[PDB]
């Protein structure tokens, strides 16, 4: 199958142990206090539209950017050889399931609090040689990697080869028909993340493409009336939940296979993805493709955080590295919205409408991620918050760029 | 001919023929689909 | 082995039902708002793959 | 009063004391006033 991952653990932002303290470990969701297999646990059951978050976890990625440094201060392995324990917490045994406090008559070596520690993966001999069993533990370190190389949104990968979709390829995905993008992110991520798969396994190049099917729907380029290949997303009225997307079937004016391939890496400048369910799914279901089958190629030096600058098999600066295109979910929608009245979907009335109506719920989004950074300042101790900073939040860098892409990736 | 899935070693998962030759040993994708039946509290609005 | 033909029918009538399949979850809304709020409910639904 | 019928609201809170309990008349200010910090309010239909 697959086993080289290199990983890296997450930022510190200035601050002394890693932003987590020793209740993060009995309050995760499923099972006990093991981080592998979690993130969309607290999503098993649905009740409503409502984003699932509580007082501790005030947003959508709070979930997950607490398992972050959570995990990452508990990765001696793959970076050291040795298992250690931090604050007197270490994992039952070497398949590496469950935290619990560090056993008596022979406790580990204490771990030395470190920021940004390179994974090697191969580092921890235990790891192949117990492939089958701890391989979850893969998928979750390759999301932590996507995390901590950047200081702003999860940077996934989209890619889409030069010819048609595989004819095993269109018949598994005609069964993700009424399947909201939140949950197709659950759906993916709970897939490449317990057995061992192969990297052209049916079920990686159907997750793959839709993910970059996916893509073209957010920018608009694949809306009602332009398929990839018969799948699209439709969206709703933004006043009106627009976090629902689902994969429509339909059997209008397909696109065309580009004249080469469009690999291409894809964050989200803009603070909103915190709490947005449906970018928090985006960026997790394309980053499920990229953990069985690792890095395309190096991501791009060009701007990304002040630490993630020449990783050791992670961010390059040469040739072999692949641009990433970053964007900003208001101006994002506003031309997604703009593709829909170009080819007649909506009224030239409704162009100006969504607009209005977007921006004054991305404005939501930006009222209550301020107002929870300040109840959750950052020295506190924890980081369900991650400190962004107001002086952001509509800055669009080369959303632009990112919109010329899906032009690009489906002519 | 019948059968390209289960002699020819270029097959191709998925692959038909259809208008023209219906092959036999092909590749279905067999599914194991759950069917929830909701059944959920309701609480009505109250005076005010 | 599975005739191409009926492959290919059945493949089609997965595709029927995905076709019109509902969300769960959104269920609770379309309850909520079919009603004009005088009734409002919630309905526990367990995701799966 | 003097007609069995206390104005004001009505509290719910955990005091286990050992001295003058006084329901009625209440010394000291009422813990947690309505619009207090972190005191949210119950939205109409009351559902959980």
């Amino acid at each position: 199958a697959q086993r080289q991952f290199f990983g890296l653990t997450y930022n510190f932002y200035g601050q002394p142990a890693p932003l987590f303290d020793l209740n993060d470990l009995q309050e995760l969701a499923g099972c006990y206090a093991r981080p592998w297999t979690s993130r969309f646990s607290h999503l098993a059951i649905s009740t409503g539209s409502l984003p699932v978050w509580s007082a501790r976890y005030p947003s959508v990625a709070s979930r997950n950017i607490v398992v972050n440094t959570l995990l990452g201060a508990h990765l001696n392995p793959f970076a050291g050889g040795q298992i250690t324990s931090h604050q007197g917490i270490t994992w039952r045994d070497p398949v590496l399931s469950s935290l619990a406090p560090v056993p008596a008559i022979q406790p580990p070596p204490v771990w030395a609090v470190a920021e940004n520690v390179l994974l090697d993966s191969n580092n921890y001999p235990t790891y192949v040689l117990n492939l089958s069993s701890m391989w979850p533990i893969n998928q979750d370190v390759h999301i932590m990697t996507m995390w901590a190389l950047s200081d702003q949104g999860p940077i996934y990968h989209l890619e889409v080869p030069v010819d048609p979709m595989p004819a095993a390829t269109t018949a598994a995905l005609m069964a993700y028909t009424g399947v909201p993008i939140a949950h197709l992110a659950q759906t993916a991520y709970r897939f490449a993340g317990q057995l061992p798969q192969s990297p052209d396994s049916t079920m990686v190049s159907t997750i793959r493409w839709l993910s970059a099917i996916w893509f073209g729907s957010l920018t608009g380029r694949l809306n009602r009336s332009r398929t990839c290949n018969g799948f699209y997303f439709e969206f709703a009225k933004p006043a009106l939940n627009p976090d629902q997307a689902v994969l429509k079937w339909n059997d209008g004016a397909r696109a065309a296979p580009p004249a080469a391939a469009q690999s291409s890496y894809i964050r989200c400048i803009s603070p909103h993805w915190q709490h947005q369910i449906v970018e928090v799914a985006g960026a997790l279901m394309s980053q499920s493709v990229t953990a069985v089958t690792g890095l395309p190629a190096l991501i791009d030096e060009a701007t990304l955080p002040a630490w993630s600058q020449g990783v050791a098999n992670l961010t390059g600066n040469g040739q072999g590295v692949v641009p990433c295109l970053d964007y900003n979910p208001v101006p994002m929608a506003a031309a997604r919205h703009l593709q829909w009245r170009q080819d007649g979907l909506i009224t030239a009335a409704q162009e100006a409408q969504l607009n209005n109506d977007y921006t004054a719920y991305a404005l939501t989004i930006e009222r209550h991620l301020t107002a929870m950074l300040v109840a959750n300042p950052i020295a506190a101790g924890r980081m369900p918050i991650q400190p962004f900073n107001a002086a952001d939040f509509g800055q669009a860098g080369q959303t632009a760029a990112a919109v010329a892409l899906a032009q690009a990736m489906f002519v | 001919l019948r059968w390209p899935g289960l002699v020819d070693p270029n097959y191709r998962v998925g692959t038909n023929d259809l208008p023209n030759r219906i092959t036999l040993y092909n590749s279905l994708y067999r599914y194991n689909f759950t069917y929830p039946t909701l059944d959920g509290i309701m609480y009505v609005r109250s005076a005010t | 082995l599975c005739d191409a033909l009926t492959l290919h029918i059945r493949e089609t009538y997965i595709m029927l039902l995905r076709s019109m399949h509902q969300d769960p979850t959104q269920i609770v809304q379309i309850v909520n708002e079919c009603a004009n709020n005088l009734l409002n409910s919630t309905i526990p639904i367990s995701l799966r793959p | 009063n003097l007609f069995n019928v206390a104005r004001g609201n009505l509290y719910l809170v955990q005091t286990a004391t050992n001295g003058n309990w006084s329901p009625m008349a209440p010394v000291a200010a009422p813990p947690f006033v309505r619009g207090g910090p972190n005191v949210r309010v119950v939205g109409r239909f009351g559902t959980i």
